[PDB]
């Protein structure tokens, strides 16, 4: 079963600012203190 | 000109060396990149 709730405003693109998020370790190894 | 996409293949044993059918592994794996799941058969010893 499943059905098509259509009953829906058609809003405009809405936007936020994404300062400083999204980073991830970007491999599976081990480092401290560095700039890398 | 306009076609179904996908073939068979001829596989009699009459063919040729090369025109006849062969089975194939190919064998994917990243090395030291992570922790570990699959190793040689070697026997470990104690921490020193
Ligand atoms: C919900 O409504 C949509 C249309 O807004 C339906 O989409 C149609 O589905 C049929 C097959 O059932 C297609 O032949 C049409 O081409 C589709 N419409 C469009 C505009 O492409 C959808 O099937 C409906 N779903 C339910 C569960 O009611």
């Amino acid at each position: 079963q499943c059905v098509n709730l259509t009953t829906r405003t058609q809003l405009p693109p809405a936007y936020t600012n994404s300062f400083t998020r999204g980073v991830y370790y970007p491999d599976k190894v081990f480092r401290s203190s560095v700039l890398h | 000109n306009c076609y179904f996409p996908l073939q068979s293949y001829g596989f009699q044993p009459t063919n040729g060396v090369g025109y006849q059918p062969y089975r194939v592994v190919v064998l994917s794996f990243e090395l030291l990149h992570a922790p570990a799941t699959v190793c040689g058969p070697k026997k470990s010893t104690n921490l020193v």
